[PDB]
């Protein structure tokens, strides 16, 4: 019949849309790895920051390492 | 090993390999700068008295 053959020729007349949909997917999947490799470029470019900013960054928490040279002079 | 096991580290951040990834990662950047200052803390507490720091100079 008619009808039958034109559902079945239509079953696939969205093919962009499911390509996108597999786009979707597989950018999903991948996209979290941005995470380490983030943590890895900021480890190695922390040290070139200035030195307010890298208190900054860390909340306070890092400070220039004390290795007994370099101190006041009265 | 029951121990362990009750921290469920396997199940959030080590069965999946991205976060294996992360926590590889973050795990480095932190315990690298702990050891790092508890090696300048030994180094101060070992050398007290020899160092730049410790001894000021006095001028004339
Ligand atoms: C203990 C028991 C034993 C257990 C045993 C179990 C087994 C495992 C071992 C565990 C035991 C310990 C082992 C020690 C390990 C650590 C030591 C270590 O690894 O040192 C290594 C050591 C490295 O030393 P280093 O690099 O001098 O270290 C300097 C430090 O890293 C200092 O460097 P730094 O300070 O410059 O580092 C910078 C760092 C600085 O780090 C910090 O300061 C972080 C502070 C951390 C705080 C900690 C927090 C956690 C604790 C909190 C407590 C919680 C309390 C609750 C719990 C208790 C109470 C309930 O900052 C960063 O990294 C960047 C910041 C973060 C980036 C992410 C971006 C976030 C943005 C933030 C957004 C928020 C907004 C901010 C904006 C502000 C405005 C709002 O090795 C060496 O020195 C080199 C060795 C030579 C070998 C060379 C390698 C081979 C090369 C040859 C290759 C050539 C051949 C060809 C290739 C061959 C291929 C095969
Ligand atoms: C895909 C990424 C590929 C990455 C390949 C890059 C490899 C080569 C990196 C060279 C970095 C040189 C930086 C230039 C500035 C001078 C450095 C220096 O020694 O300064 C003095 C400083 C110390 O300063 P100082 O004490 O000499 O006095 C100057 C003081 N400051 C720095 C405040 C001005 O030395 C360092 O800290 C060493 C530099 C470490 C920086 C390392 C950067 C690595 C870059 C990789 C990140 C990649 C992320 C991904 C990006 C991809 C995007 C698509």
């Amino acid at each position: 019949s008619r009808a039958v053959y034109a559902k079945l020729w239509a079953s696939t007349a969205q093919y962009t849309q499911r390509r996108h949909y597999a786009w979707y997917q597989i950018w999903s999947r991948v996209i979290p790895w941005s995470v380490p490799w983030g943590i890895f470029a900021m480890w190695m470019v922390f040290p070139a920051m200035p030195v307010e900013y890298r208190q900054a960054l860390t909340f306070g928490i890092w400070q220039k390492p004390n290795i007994g040279t370099h101190g006041p002079d009265p | 090993f029951k121990l362990l096991n009750a921290t469920k580290l396997y199940e959030y951040c080590l069965k999946d390999n991205r976060r294996y990834c992360m926590f590889v990662m973050g795990v480095g950047l932190v315990s690298s700068w702990m050891w790092s200052e508890w090696w300048n803390s030994v180094w101060r507490r070992i050398n007290k008295g020899k160092l730049y720091n410790d001894v000021p100079y006095v001028y004339p």
